[PDB]
C-alpha cells in the first residue's frame, strides 16, 4: 500500500499555489497601490489607467487559485506518492513563478506609473513590460499544468 | 501476515519475525519464510533462554540436503554509562552436517526493553551486509524486514523497535561535519569577497 | 546588515531546531538514539586529527595575515609623510608572521604523532587512538586560536604604534612591549599545545 | 497485528539527508533571491525627490 | 522495483527549472523596467529600442519553461533514482543559470538604457554585453538538456 | 556495492560546474557593464575597445560549460561513489574558481574601463590585472580535468 | 574493507586547495587592480611597478593549484580513510592559508599603491610587507606538503 | 574500563581553557594597546605607567595557561567521565571567566588610559576598576582549579 | 546504578555559575568604567565616590563563584540524574541572573556617574537603583542556594 503522510506533500502543493501567488499579488498590489498614490497627487486623470498593473497582479493570483483547485480536487485519501510529489511541484512551481511576477509587476507597475504621470508616451512601454513580467507567472501555471494533470 | 516465531519458557521469550527469510549454500538459493513463520511443528529445540543471554535456534530437516540449524545468539547486559540493559544480536551460527558457519552481526543492538527492527538484515553486500565475515563462507542470509525480541518480551507484541535507520550514519556524519567547515571557510571569504567596494571617483 | 541578517537567521533556526530536537528525543523516551558516544567513536579519529593540523595551521596563518593587513595599512597611510615608519615597524609585521610560523611548528609536531590503525571496530580502535585523535583536535584548536587572536592583537596594537610613531619618533620604543605582551599568547598557546600532544600515541 | 515495527528503509539516513539539505538549499536560494528583488533598489531615484 | 520517493527530486528539478529562472527574469523585467522608465522622462523615443533587455529577460524564463517542461514530461511512476537526480541536476543548472544571468541582464540593461539616454553611441555596446549575459542562460540551457535527456 | 544514490554527487557536480561559472561570469558581465555604461557617456570611443572584461567573464562561462558537459558525459547508471566525488569535486573546483575570477574579473574591469575614460595608459595595466584574475579561472578548470578525467 | 565513501574527504580537499585559495587570490586581484585604478590617473608611469601585488596574490593561487594537483593525482579507488583525511587536512591547509594570505596581500597593495603614488620611497616598503604575507600562504603549502606525503 | 570516547570532554576543558583565556587576553592587550598609542602622541610621558592595563590583560591569559596545563597533564586516554567532565567545566569556567575579564580590562584600561591623558588624578581610579575586572578572571581560576583537581 | 554522564549537567551548573555571573560582572565592570573615566576629566573629586558600581558589579561575580564553589563541592562520581539537574538548574539561575544584574548595573551606573557630574543630588538615586539591580542578582543566588542544596 501507500504510506499514509504521501497526500500531505499534495496538499502543500495546493496551500503553496495559493500562498506564494498571494503573496506575490499582494507584494505587486502594494507597490503599484503606492506608485498610483503619488501619482494621482498631480495627474488625477490617469488614476483609473495606472490601475492596470493591479490587474495585472490580481491575475497571478488567479493563477495559483487555479492551480490550488486543481491540486485540491486532485487530492484523495491513496494518493500514490508520485502524485503527492507531482502536485508539491505544481504547487510549489506556480507559487514561486507568481510571486516573481508579482515582485516583477510591482517594480514595474510602481516606476512605470510614477513615470507616465510626467511622460505619457511611456504608458505602452509600460505595458509592455508589465506583459512581459505577468507571462513569468503564466509560465509557471503552465508548468504547475503539465504536473498536476500528470 | 504470517505469526513471530515464538519460543516460550513459561511465556513467550524470544519473538522473531521477518517478512523474507532466505537462505543460500554454494548459490544456491531458498525460501524458508513459508516453512518459518506459521509453521506449528517448527523444530525449535536447542533454544534457550538464560535472564541475559538468549539463542533462538530455528532448524529445517530437509534443507539443502543436511538438518540445517540456524541460531541467533544475543546478550542484553547492564552498561555502567547509562542505566539501561542493551541487548545486541552477537551472532549467528549455522550448524549443517557436524559444521559450524559463524556470521558476525553488525548493528542489530538497542535497548533490552525495546525490540530491533531492521530492513534487510542480510549478508550481501547491496542489502546492507549486517551478517559479516572475513573467512570467506559458503552461506548467505536475507532476512527482509527483521525483527527480533529477546529481552523484556510481554506478551505476542513486540515492544517499541528501536532500528539501524537512523537520521545520520557515520559517514554521512563526517561528510557533514566536513562540509561544515568547509562551508565556515567558503563563507569566510565569500563574505570578505562581496565587501569589496569600487571608487565612486577618480582624480582630477 | 544584509549577510548578518542571513548568518543570524541561519543561527536562530539552527538553535530553534537543536532545542525543539533534544525537547523531543528527552520528552518521547527516545534519548537512547541520541547516541554522543556512538558519534564521538564512529566518527574516525583520523578527522579529528587531520581537522586538528588543518586548523592549527590555517587559522594560525589567518590570524598572521589579519594582523599582518591591520598594521600595514596603517603603515604605509602613516609612512606617506613620514616614510621612516617602513624602516623602523616592520617588527610588527615580524611578530604578525611569528604567528604563523608557530603554527607551522605545531603542526609539524602534531602530524608526527599520526599513525594508521588498520582497524574499524571501536574496542579494535582503542582508547589510545581515540584519546590520539581527539587530543590532536584539541591541539589544532588551541594553537590555531590562540594563534589567530593574538596575530590580531599584534596586528592593532601595531597599528597603533604606527599611528603613533608617525607623529614622534621617541614612542614606537616604548609601545613595542604592548606587542610583547599581545606576543605572549601565541606561546602560551602553543605550550598547551605541546602538552595536549606529549603522550598522544596514534596506531 | 503482533506491533510490527514500521518498515523504514535501510537507506534512511541518506535519502533523510538528501532531501533536508536539498530543500534547505533550495529555501536558502529562494529567500535570498527574493531579499534582492525585494530590497532592490526602487530605480526612481529620479522621481523620489520630484515626488516627495 | 524502485523506490517510491525517487520522483521528488525529479519534480524538484522541474519546480526549480521553472521557478529561479523566472525570478531571474522578473529581476530582469523588473530592474531594466525602472531604468526604461527613468528614461522615458527625458528621451521618449528611446522607449521600444530600450525594450530589449526585457526580451532578453524573458527569454531567460523561457528557457526555465523549456526545461521545466522537458522534466515535467520525463516524469514517470517508476523514474529511476539516477534519471530523477539528472533532471533535479538539470533544473538546477537551468534555473541557477538563468537567475544569474538574469541578474546580470537586469543590471546592464538597467545602466545600458540609462546612458543611451546621455549617449545614443552606447546602444550597441549595450546589445553586444545582453548578449554575453543572455548566453550565459543559454549555456544552462544546454547543459540541463545533456542532463534531461541523458 | 554502488549504491542507488551514487550518481547525485556526480549529478550536483555538473549543475555546480555550470551555474557557479555563470554567477561568477554574470558577475563579470554585470558589474563591468555598468563601468562601461558609466564611462561611454563622456569616452564613446572606448565602448568597443572596454568590452574585454565581458568577454573575459565569458571565458570563465565558457570554461564552466566545458566542466559541466565533461561531467554530464560520463554519469552512467552505476557511477561508482568514487568516480562520482570526483566529478563533484571537479565541478566545484571549477564553479567556484570561475566564481572568484568573476567576482575579480567584475571589479578590476570596472574600475579600468572607468579609469582608462581618465588615463588611457591604464588600457594595458586593466588587461594584465584582468589576465591575472582569469588565470584564477582557469587554473580551477584544470584541477576540474584532472579530476574528471581521472 | 576500506568504506565506499573514503575518497570523498580527499577529494574535497583537493577542490578545496583550488577554490579557496583560488578566492584569496582573487581578492588580491581585485583590491590591488582597484587601487591601481585609483593610483594610475594621476601616475600612470607606475602602473607596471604597482602591478607586483597582483602577481603576488596570483602566486597565492599558484600554490593552491599545485597542493590541488598534488591531491588529484594521488587520489586512488581503493584510497584508506587515513589518506583520505590526510588530503583533507592538507587542502584545508592551503586553501585556508591561501584565502587569508590573498586578503592580506589584496588590503596591503591596495594602500600601497596609493602610498607609493604619493611618496615613491614606500614602494620598497610596500614590498617588504607583501612577501610576509605572501608567504602566510606559503606556510600553509608547506604543511599540506608534509600531509598529503605522510 | 572507562569509555573509549571518555577524553575527549578533557580535551575540549584544555583547549576551551587556553582558547578562549587567550581571547580574552588579546582582545584586553589589543584595546589597551590602542588606547595607549593613540594617547602617547599627546602625553608621551604616561605610556609606561598606561602599560598596567596591558599587563592585567596579560594575567588573564596565564590563568587560562595554568589550568590547561593542569587538565593537560590530569588527562591520560583512561580517564573516567566524571572527571573528564570536571576538567570540561574547569576549562569552560577559566576560559569564558578569563574572556570576560579581557573584555572588562580593554574597555577599563582604554577609557581610563584616555582619561589618564586628560586627568591624571583618574590613574589610581582606573587601577582600582581593572583589578575589580581583573579579580574576575581570578574567580574563574579558582573554579577551575576546584573542578579540576576534584 | 546512574548514568555515568549524570555529572556532565551538574559541572554546566557551576561552569555557567561562574561564567554567566562573570560576563554579567564584566559588564558592569566595563560600562560603569568608561562611565567613571569620561566624568573624570571634569569632576576628579568624585572617581573614588563613583567607585560604587564597579563595587555592586564585583558582588554579583562573587554571588556566581559562591555557588559555583558549592556546586564544585558537592558534585560527585555517582550524583544522580536529579542531583546533576539540581544542580545545573541552580548554576544557570545564579549565572543568568547575575548577567542580568549586571547589565543593569552597567547602564544604571554609566548614567548615574555621568549623571552625578551633572547633578549631584542624583548620587543617592543611582545609589537606590543600583541596590535594586543589585538585588535582582541576590534573588538568583536565593533560588540558586535552594535548588544547590536539596
Ligand atoms: C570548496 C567547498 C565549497 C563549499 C562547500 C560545499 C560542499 C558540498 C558538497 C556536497 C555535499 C556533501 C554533504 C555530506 C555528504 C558527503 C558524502 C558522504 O560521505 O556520503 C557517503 C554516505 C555513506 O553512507 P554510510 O554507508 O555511511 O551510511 C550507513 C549505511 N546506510 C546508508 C545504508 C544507512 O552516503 C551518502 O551519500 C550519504 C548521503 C549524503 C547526502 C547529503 C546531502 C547533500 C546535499 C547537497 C547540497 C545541496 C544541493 C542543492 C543546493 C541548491 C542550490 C544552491
Ligand atoms: C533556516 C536556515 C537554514 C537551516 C539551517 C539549520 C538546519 C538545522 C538542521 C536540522 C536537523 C535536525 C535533526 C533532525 C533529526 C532529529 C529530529 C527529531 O528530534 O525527531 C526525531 C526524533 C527521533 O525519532 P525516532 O528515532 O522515533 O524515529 C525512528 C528513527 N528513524 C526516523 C530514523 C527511522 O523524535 C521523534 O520521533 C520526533 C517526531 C516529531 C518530529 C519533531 C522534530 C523536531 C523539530 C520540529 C519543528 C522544527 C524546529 C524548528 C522550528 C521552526 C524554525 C525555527
Ligand atoms: C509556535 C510553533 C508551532 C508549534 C509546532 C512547531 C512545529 C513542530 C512540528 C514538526 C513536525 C512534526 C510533526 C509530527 C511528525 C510525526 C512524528 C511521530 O511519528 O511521532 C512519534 C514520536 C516518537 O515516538 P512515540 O513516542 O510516539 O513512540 C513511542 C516511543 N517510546 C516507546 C520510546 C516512548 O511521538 C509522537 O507520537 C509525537 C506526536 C506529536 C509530535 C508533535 C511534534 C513535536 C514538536 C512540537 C513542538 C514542540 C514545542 C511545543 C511548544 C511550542 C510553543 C512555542
Ligand atoms: C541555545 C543555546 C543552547 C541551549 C539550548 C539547546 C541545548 C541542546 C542542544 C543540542 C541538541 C539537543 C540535546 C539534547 C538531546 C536529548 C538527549 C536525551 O534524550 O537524553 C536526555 C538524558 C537521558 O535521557 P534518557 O531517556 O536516557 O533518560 C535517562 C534514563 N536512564 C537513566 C534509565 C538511562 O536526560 C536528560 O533529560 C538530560 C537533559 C538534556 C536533554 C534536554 C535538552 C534540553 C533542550 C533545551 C530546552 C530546555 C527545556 C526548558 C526550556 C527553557 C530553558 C530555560
Ligand atoms: C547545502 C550545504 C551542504 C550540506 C550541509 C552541510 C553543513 C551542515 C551540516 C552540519 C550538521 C547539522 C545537523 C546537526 C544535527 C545535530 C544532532 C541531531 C540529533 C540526532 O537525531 O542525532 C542522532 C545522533 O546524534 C548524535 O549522536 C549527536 C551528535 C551531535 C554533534 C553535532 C556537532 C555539529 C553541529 C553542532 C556544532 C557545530 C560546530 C562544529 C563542531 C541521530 O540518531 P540516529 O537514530 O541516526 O542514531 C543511530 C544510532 N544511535
Ligand atoms: C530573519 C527571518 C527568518 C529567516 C530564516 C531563514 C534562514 C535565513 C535566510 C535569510 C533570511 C533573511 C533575508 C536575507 C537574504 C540573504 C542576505 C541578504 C541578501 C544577499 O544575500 O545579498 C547580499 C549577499 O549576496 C548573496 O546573495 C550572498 C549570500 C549567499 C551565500 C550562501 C553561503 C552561505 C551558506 C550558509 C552556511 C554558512 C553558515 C554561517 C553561519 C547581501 O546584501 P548586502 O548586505 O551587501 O546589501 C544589503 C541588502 N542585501
Ligand atoms: C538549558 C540548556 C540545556 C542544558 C542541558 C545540557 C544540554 C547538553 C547537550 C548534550 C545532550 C544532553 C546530554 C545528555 C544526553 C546524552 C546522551 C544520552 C543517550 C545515551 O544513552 O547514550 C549513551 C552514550 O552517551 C553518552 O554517555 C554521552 C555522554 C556525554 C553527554 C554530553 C555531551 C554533550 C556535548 C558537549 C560538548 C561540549 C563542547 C565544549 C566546547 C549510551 O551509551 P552506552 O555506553 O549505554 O552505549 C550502549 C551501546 N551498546
Ligand atoms: C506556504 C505553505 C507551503 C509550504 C512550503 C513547501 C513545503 C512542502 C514540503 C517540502 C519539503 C519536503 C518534501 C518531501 C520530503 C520527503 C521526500 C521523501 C518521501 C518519503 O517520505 O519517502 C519515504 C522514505 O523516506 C525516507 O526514508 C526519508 C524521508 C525523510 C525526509 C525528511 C526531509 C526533511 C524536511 C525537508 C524540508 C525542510 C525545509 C523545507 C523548506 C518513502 O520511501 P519508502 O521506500 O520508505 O516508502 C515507504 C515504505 N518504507
Ligand atoms: C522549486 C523552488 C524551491 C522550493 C523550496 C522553497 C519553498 C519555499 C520556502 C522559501 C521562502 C519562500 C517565500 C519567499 C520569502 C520572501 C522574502 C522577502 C524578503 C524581504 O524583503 O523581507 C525582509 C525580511 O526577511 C525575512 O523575513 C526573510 C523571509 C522570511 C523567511 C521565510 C521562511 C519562513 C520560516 C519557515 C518556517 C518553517 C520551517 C520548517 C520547520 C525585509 O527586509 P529588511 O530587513 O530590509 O526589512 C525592512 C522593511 N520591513
Ligand atoms: C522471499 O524472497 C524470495 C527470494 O529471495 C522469493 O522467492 C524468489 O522469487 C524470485 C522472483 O520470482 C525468484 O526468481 C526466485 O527463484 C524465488 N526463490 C528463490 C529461493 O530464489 C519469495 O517469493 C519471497 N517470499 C516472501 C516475501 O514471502
Ligand atoms: C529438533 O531440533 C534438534 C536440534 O537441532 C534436532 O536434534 C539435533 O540437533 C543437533 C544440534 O543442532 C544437530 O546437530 C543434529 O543433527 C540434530 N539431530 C537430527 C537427527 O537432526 C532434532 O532432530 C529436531 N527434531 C525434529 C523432530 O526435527
Ligand atoms: C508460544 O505461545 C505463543 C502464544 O500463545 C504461541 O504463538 C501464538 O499462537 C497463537 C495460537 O495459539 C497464534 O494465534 C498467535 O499468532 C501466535 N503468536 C506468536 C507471536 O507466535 C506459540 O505458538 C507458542 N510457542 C510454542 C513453541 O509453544
Ligand atoms: C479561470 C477561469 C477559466 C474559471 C475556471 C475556474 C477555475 C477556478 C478552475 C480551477 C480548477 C478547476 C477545477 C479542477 C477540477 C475539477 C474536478 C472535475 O471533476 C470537475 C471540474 C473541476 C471542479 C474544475 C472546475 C474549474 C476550476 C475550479
Ligand atoms: C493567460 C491565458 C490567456 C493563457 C491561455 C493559453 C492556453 C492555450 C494554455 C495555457 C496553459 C495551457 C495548459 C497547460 C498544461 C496543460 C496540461 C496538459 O496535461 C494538457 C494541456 C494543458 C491543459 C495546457 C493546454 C493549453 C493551455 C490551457
Ligand atoms: C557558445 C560557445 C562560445 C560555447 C563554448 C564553445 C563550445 C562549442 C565548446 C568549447 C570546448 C568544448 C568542450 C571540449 C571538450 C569536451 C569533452 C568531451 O568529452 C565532451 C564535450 C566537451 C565538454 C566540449 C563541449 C563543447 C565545448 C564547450
Amino acid at each position: 500500500n501507500n504510506p499514509e503522510y504521501s497526500s500531505f506533500f499534495g496538499v502543500m502543493g495546493a496551500s503553496s499555489a495559493m500562498v506564494f501567488s498571494a503573496m506575490g499579488a499582494a507584494y505587486g498590489t502594494a507597490k503599484s497601490g503606492t506608485g498610483i498614490a503619488a501619482m494621482s497627487v498631480m495627474r488625477p486623470e490617469l488614476i483609473m489607467k495606472s490601475i492596470i498593473p493591479v490587474v495585472m497582479a490580481g491575475i497571478i493570483a488567479i493563477y495559483g487559485l487555479v492551480v490550488a483547485v486543481l491540486i485540491a480536487n486532485s487530492l484523495t485519501d491513496g494518493i500514490t506518492l508520485y502524485r503527492s510529489f507531482l502536485q508539491l511541484g505544481a504547487g510549489l512551481s506556480v507559487g514561486l513563478s507568481g510571486l516573481a511576477a508579482g515582485f516583477a509587476i510591482g517594480i514595474v507597475g510602481d516606476a512605470g506609473v510614477r513615470g507616465t504621470a510626467q511622460q505619457p508616451r511611456l504608458f505602452v512601454g509600460m505595458i509592455l513590460i508589465l506583459i512581459f513580467a505577468e507571462v513569468l507567472g503564466l509560465y509557471g501555471l503552465i508548468v504547475a499544468l503539465i504536473l498536476s494533470t500528470k | 501476515i504470517h505469526p513471530p516465531v515464538s519460543y516460550n519458557d513459561t511465556a513467550p521469550r524470544i519473538l522473531f519475525w521477518a517478512q523474507n527469510f532466505s537462505v543460500a549454500y554454494k548459490d544456491e538459493w531458498k525460501d524458508l519464510t513459508s516453512l518459518t513463520f506459521g509453521v506449528e511443528n517448527l523444530n525449535l529445540t536447542g533454544s534457550f533462554w538464560n535472564d541475559s543471554f538468549a539463542m533462538l535456534s530455528l532448524t529445517y530437516e530437509p534443507l539443502f540436503g543436511a538438518t540445517v540449524t540456524f541460531k541467533f545468539i544475543l546478550a542484553s547486559r547492564f552498561y555502567p554509562v547509562s542505566a539501561r540493559y542493551w541487548f545486541t544480536m552477537e551472532r549467528l551460527e549455522i550448524h549443517s552436517n557436524g559444521s559450524v558457519a559463524h556470521f558476525n552481526v553488525s548493528q542489530v543492538t538497542g535497548p533490552s526493553i525495546y525490540s530491533f527492527h531492521c530492513e534487510y538484515v542480510s549478508s550481501l553486500s547491496k542489502k546492507g551486509s549486517l551478517l559479516v565475515t572475513n573467512v570467506p563462507s559458503l552461506w548467505q542470509m536475507t532476512l527482509h524486514n527483521f525483527q527480533i525480541q529477546a529481552f523484556n518480551v510481554t506478551g505476542e507484541q513486540f515492544s517499541y523497535a528501536s532500528d539501524c535507520a537512523g537520521f545520520f550514519s557515520p559517514g554521512i556524519w563526517m561528510g557533514l561535519l566536513t562540509t561544515l567547515f568547509m562551508l565556515f571557510i567558503f563563507t569566510y571569504g565569500l563574505h570578505m569577497i562581496l565587501s569589496l567596494k569600487t571608487m565612486d571617483r577618480f582624480d582630477d | 546588515t544584509g549577510l548578518e541578517l542571513l548568518y543570524l537567521g541561519i543561527f536562530v533556526a539552527f538553535w530553534a531546531c537543536m532545542i525543539v530536537v533534544g525537547i523531543c528525543y528527552t520528552i518521547f523516551d527516545l534519548g537512547f538514539r541520541f547516541d554522543v558516544a556512538w558519534f564521538l567513536t564512529e566518527t574516525s579519529p583520523f578527522m579529528w586529527s587531520n581537522l586538528g593540523i588543518g586548523l592549527a595551521i590555517s587559522l594560525s596563518v589567518v590570524g598572521a595575515a589579519w594582523g599582518i593587513y591591520i598594521t600595514g595599512s596603517s603603515i604605509i597611510g602613516g609612512g606617506v609623510k613620514a616614510p621612516r615608519i617602513k624602516t623602523k615597524n616592520l617588527v610588527s609585521i615580524i611578530f604578525c608572521e611569528a604567528v604563523a610560523i608557530y603554527g607551522i611548528i605545531m603542526a609539524i609536531v602534531i602530524s608526527n604523532m599520526a599513525e594508521p590503525f588498520s582497524a574499524t571496530d571501536p574496542k579494535a580502535i582503542g582508547h589510545r587512538n581515540y584519546h590520539a585523535g581527539y587530543s590532536m583536535f584539541g591541539a589544532g584548536l588551541t594553537v590555531g586560536l590562540s594563534n589567530l587572536f593574538c596575530g590580531v592583537c599584534v596586528g592593532i596594537v601595531g597599528s597603533g604604534a604606527a599611528l603613533a610613531d608617525a607623529q614622534n619618533p621617541s614612542l614606537f620604543v616604548k609601545i613595542l612591549i604592548v606587542e610583547i605582551f599581545g606576543s605572549a599568547i601565541g606561546l602560551f598557546g602553543v605550550i598547551v599545545a605541546i602538552l595536549q600532544t606529549s603522550r598522544v600515541k596514534m596506531g | 497485528p503482533y506491533n510490527l515495527a514500521y518498515k523504514y528503509n535501510l537507506e534512511y539516513s541518506v535519502v533523510f539527508n538528501l532531501v533536508l539539505w536539498i530543500m534547505t538549499g533550495l529555501a536558502l536560494a529562494v529567500i535570498i533571491t527574493s531579499y534582492n528583488i525585494w530590497n532592490m533598489d526602487p530605480g526612481y531615484d529620479s522621481i523620489i525627490y520630484r515626488m516627495t
